[PDB]
RNA sequence: AGCCAGGAUGUUGGCUUAGAAGCAGCCAUCAUUUAAAGAAAGCGUAAUAGCUCACUGGUCGAGUCGGCCUGCGCGGAAGA
RNA sequence: GCGGGGUUGAGCAGCCUGGUAGCUCGUCGGGCUGAAAACCCGAAGAUCGUCGGUUCAAAUCCGGCCCCCGCAACCA
């Protein structure tokens, strides 16, 4: 999990979802791609 | 239509019987002996012409036996023995290693398009004419 | 699966030599010395045989006996009945050739394939697995 | 790093940055990067942006730079009191007013220009936008 | 797919061959590989060539739009995806049974073998072809 | 020597055969790291071995041709065949020379040639001048530029020690073998009794190493520490830190500065001293390495340390590293070094190939 | 947007490499089967290979896609 | 921060009121000695540290810069 101020999609499988008022990027394919805005 | 089992396509000219450097361990990886690919293949390579690189199937089965067939010879190596020049390009759009005619590539169509798929002879012929273009060899129309 | 004896402590070599020849006299281990360089390489049929030899050596001949320096070798005793051919063989592969106990010349092969190539070349010379 | 070859005077007053800009339209190329904010672009920032957009377009097409850093900005040396004359020149800036087209580019596709200008704008302090050449 | 202009030019050219041709067969190349398509079409290239059209689009209006002008009884081909096989030289030429051989030649589905309805056929293997 | 080089080529041929067999075995590719080097080894060995094998056939052809000449009255045909064989043998040898020409990038680099007098005194100084002229004319012939960086002239003439930089293409490759002692047997000009005196001179050839770069100190690399300064000064000296210690973590060098009252000035001075110390350490390391290399390449100066002997009464040049005696001494003195330099290059490359074959 | 199938070819484009085949990298990036299929977008191999995939067709049958002018919000936001 | 300096290969004069470059050692070519020194004769040499500026003209005058040598960097 990358805690960044700027969260973006990194590949075609990265999906942006807002959980508990926080923007998060979750990737089904690559575990290295998951980030959370913080 | 069966899928690939273990065959690979890489070998130098037929002139060098039993070539150890290009394949290296490629045909020595499986159970097949080194002598097998010389007795089985070079016995057929002397029938018409020698010195041209031609591929063969390197498939292996569970009975230590194997089948082979020869496809059309690759245009890259063919146009060194049929073009005068022996080297290659590197910058095809900025300089030309040599010059070829139109009939020079027309004459290879009848003897090479048998594996190639096309409705017409010209259709397969232009594919061969474009090989030279990719090789940096220019054609004078 | 031959291993060289480094002998970290320069002295005690005569003690080591007396112990090595005695073990060599029995059948537990075989010692080979290359003619080209003054190196001692000790070989045995099995790994635990080496372990037993090292343990016995420490137990009573009491030397440091530093070993396992990297080397690759195979032992083939060479006998040639023909005169003027064996000399050519010796000159061609002097480095590979190593003396063995009982003053027997043995060809040392880096690889099995090297042994096969050596065997195909010079057919008059006979390579014997057993001495 | 752009800087004037000669100058009439070494130092210049701080000044103000009021008013609007003059170079509002894309004059030479086909695409431009226009400033929507206000501030001053230093020479180092201009050089970094030019390198970024050139590398981004792999040295294809042509690129114009409509700004030039000509204002000398001074500052006093470290740990000195407030008097003792004005400081020494350390870098050069170009005053930017809203609407000023900073860079221009043509000879490359539209989306490639978009990406190049974004990468360039990411190294600049002021906020920018992408503009295209307009007839009349 | 491009705009309607390309769609109409393709349709006017597609239905031209059915207007100037003869009887046709059926084929459903869903699982057909490109190699199968490069050997059957190459085989089809020995008589005239690209004359037979494989321009299939079996949506409810994409290809059904051209049938009322000529060969109106082709609207029954609207649900599942199945292709015709045109023959410009010769009424009901020998190429009709090539999907019968292809039925067991790695293509188990052969589009239910109805055949084009020029003699108002149904489910039957039409073997009566003039030579 | 021809016999030695042919012997090495035969051993290389045997090695080439062994590499083809090892490649065939597939155990090496399983290893992977072993196969990669082995494959390169084969690539270099194959062209030279093929050429050598062809040469071997040509030599055998010459033996059979001589035999053919002696008995069946086929002498005319044999004489033509033998003559053609000779032409072929010479062409193959030139090809071998091309195959064994050095491909190293390092060889192309320019070099500094230093010639220093050893035993003999003024005589040796004069020989140093002769050697310098020899090499200079050779450089001029091959379009190189010789710049005399330093010179120390002898009393009776010549140069006691002369250091020059030769800039060209392939300078280091061509001139690396000249380093070591050189012995001159001749009747000295300084001599009045006509006695022959054996004297020696030491030569060092060093390649021009890449230009020194002072890397700017990296802030992350440095570990600044601020602490109170020692001594007089009152409340201000006690409260203000005013002392900076910077330790360069890669090089492990610590610089402490407490001179000025200002931390900024202390830090600036410390940074300057640290930069100077790093530059000095690098410079010293370079000098120590340069000195060690020079020390090894140069001989003791005694007649025993030799790589070439030049006998002037009999006009003979002898190479000691690889056996070769040439009864010339005039063409060689007037440039034309290629005849001597080439066999050494060929033998050295063969030795390098053998070393590569033996690396594990 | 999902589902199912494909995505083959010359040729392994030309180089140089000890191997370079889409992937160490440098230039072209053409042409054929034309309901499309890429001198290939990557993973990946020790190079091939194998997998996802730029694009083509049935299926369910009503909208869908990302830019502009704007109001108000979210994260970026850690101290005794 | 303040005074002084940068001149043939090295050490140094003179930059004078801006038109103009000198000494010693060194260097080159002959001479002496059998030869090398010492000695004798004849020669040569500089964009006066860098860059702008005012003059018809800058080594000289002005301003900025780099290096070298001193002086000071104290009361807390």
């Amino acid at each position: 999990m990358k805690v960044r101020a700027s969260v973006k999609k990194l590949c075609r499988n990265c999906k942006i979802v807002k959980r508990d008022g926080v923007i998060r990027v979750i990737c089904s394919a690559e575990p290295k791609h998951k980030q959370r805005q913080g | 239509a069966k899928k690939v089992q273990a065959y690979v396509k890489l070998q130098v000219a037929a002139g060098m019987a039993n070539p150890s450097p290009p394949v290296g361990p490629a045909l020595g990886q499986q159970g097949v002996n080194i002598m097998e690919f010389c007795k089985a293949f070079n016995a057929k390579t002397d029938s018409i012409e020698k010195g041209l690189p031609i591929p063969v199937v390197i498939t292996v089965y569970a009975d230590r036996s194997f089948t082979f067939v020869t496809k059309t010879p690759p245009a890259a190596v063919l146009l060194k023995k049929a073009a005068g020049i022996k080297s290659g390009s590197g910058k095809p759009n900025k300089d030309k290693v040599g010059k070829i005619s139109r009939a020079q590539l027309q004459e290879i169509a009848q003897t090479k398009a048998a594996d190639m798929t096309g409705a017409d002879i010209e259709a397969m012929t232009r594919s061969i004419e474009g090989t030279a273009r990719s090789m940096g060899l220019v054609v004078e129309d | 699966l031959f291993r060289r004896i480094r002998l970290k402590d320069p002295l005690k070599q005569k003690q080591l030599l007396k112990g090595l020849v005695q073990l060599s006299e029995e059948g537990a281990v075989q010692v080979f010395r290359p003619i080209s360089n003054n190196d001692l390489i000790v070989g045995a049929v099995g790994v635990l045989q080496f372990d037993v030899v090292v343990a016995r050596l420490k137990s009573e001949y009491n030397v440091e006996a530093v070993y396992e320096s990297v080397n690759v070798a195979t032992a083939r005793w060479v006998e040639c009945k023909d005169a003027k051919k064996f000399e050519e063989f010796k000159r061609k592969n002097e480095a590979a050739l190593a003396l063995d106990g009982g003053d027997n010349l043995a060809y040392i092969a880096t690889s099995m394939v090297n042994l096969r190539l050596a065997q195909e070349r010079y057919p008059d010379v006979q390579f014997h697995q057993t001495r | 790093m752009l800087q004037p070859k000669r100058t009439k005077f070494r130092k210049m007053h701080k000044g103000r940055n009021r008013g609007l800009a003059q170079g509002t339209d894309v004059s030479f190329g086909s695409f431009g990067l226009k400033a929507v904010g206000r501030g001053r672009l230093t020479a180092r920032q201009i050089e970094a942006a030019r390198r970024a957009m050139t590398r981004a377009v792999k040295r294809q097409g042509k690129i114009w730079i409509r700004v030039f850093p000509d204002k000398p900005i001074t500052e006093k040396p470290l740990a000195v009191r407030m008097g003792k004359g004005k400081g020494n020149v350390e870098y050069w800036v170009a005053l930017i007013q809203p609407g000023k087209v900073l860079y221009e580019m043509d000879g490359v596709p539209e989306e490639l220009a978009r990406e190049a200008f974004k990468l360039a704008a990411a190294k600049l302090p002021i906020k920018t936008t992408f503009v295209t050449k307009t007839v009349m | 797919m491009a705009l309607n202009l390309q769609d109409k030019q393709a349709i006017v050219a597609e239905v031209s061959e059915v207007a100037k041709g003869a009887l046709s067969a059926v084929v459903a190349d869903s699982r057909g590989v490109t190699v199968d398509k490069m050997t059957e079409l190459r085989k089809a290239g020995r008589e005239a060539g690209v004359y037979m059209r494989v321009v299939r689009n079996t949506l409810l209006r994409r290809a059904v739009e051209g049938t009322p002008f000529e060969c109106l009884k082709d609207a029954f081909v609207g649900p599942t995806l199945i292709a015709y096989s045109m023959e410009h030289p010769g009424a009901a030429a020998r190429l009709f049974k090539e999907f019968a051989k292809a039925n067991a030649k790695f293509e188990v589905k052969a589009a239910a073998f109805e055949g084009e309805l020029i003699p108002a056929s149904q489910i039957d293997r039409l073997a009566t072809l003039p030579t | 020597m021809k016999s030695s080089i042919v012997a090495k080529l035969e051993a290389l041929h045997e090695r080439h055969e062994e590499v083809q067999a090892l490649l065939g075995d597939a155990q090496t590719i399983a290893d992977q790291e072993r196969f990669r080097a082995l494959s390169r080894e084969y690539a270099q060995l194959s062209d030279v071995s093929r050429c050598f094998t062809d040469w071997q056939q040509v030599q055998e052809d010459i033996e059979t041709a001589q035999m053919m000449l002696d008995d069946p009255e086929m002498r005319e045909m044999a004489q033509d065949e033998l003559r053609e064989a000779k032409e072929k043998s010479e062409q193959l040898e030139q090809q071998l020379q091309v195959l064994l020409l050095p491909k190293d990038p390092d060889d192309e680099r320019n070099a500094f040639l230093e010639v220093r007098a050893g035993t003999g005194g003024d005589e040796a100084a004069l020989f140093a001048g002769d050697l310098f002229r020899m090499y200079s004319r050779y450089a001029e012939a091959r379009r190189w530029r010789v710049e005399i960086m330093s010179a120390s002239e002898g009393e009776h003439g010549g140069y006691k020690e002369i250091i020059a930089k030769i800039c060209g293409d392939g300078v280091y490759g061509r001139l690396k073998f000249e380093s070591g002692g050189h012995r001159v047997q001749r009747v000295p000009a300084t001599e009045s009794q006509g006695r022959i005196h054996t004297s020696a001179c030491t030569v060092a050839v060093m390649p021009e190493l890449p230009d020194a770069e002072l890397p700017d100190i990296n802030p992350a690399d440095l570990r600044i520490d601020t602490f109170r300064s020692s001594g007089a000064g009152g409340q201000h000296v006690n409260t203000t830190d005013s002392a900076i210690r910077i330790t360069h973590l890669p090089t492990g060098i610590v610089v402490e500065c407490q001179d000025e009252r200002s931390q900024h000035k202390n830090k600036a001075k410390a940074l300057s001293v640290l930069g100077a110390r790093i530059h000095a350490a690098e410079m010293a390391k370079r000098q120590q390495a340069e000195a060690s290399t020079r020390r090894n390449l140069l001989g003791s100066g005694d007649r025993s340390d030799r790589n070439r002997t030049y006998n002037f009464p009999q006009g003979r040049v002898t190479d000691h590293r690889i056996n070769l005696t040439l009864y010339r001494l005039d063409e060689v003195m007037e440039g034309k070094l290629d005849m001597l330099i080439e066999p050494i290059i060929q033998e050295h490359q063969a030795d390098q190939l053998a070393a590569l074959s033996e690396q594990e």
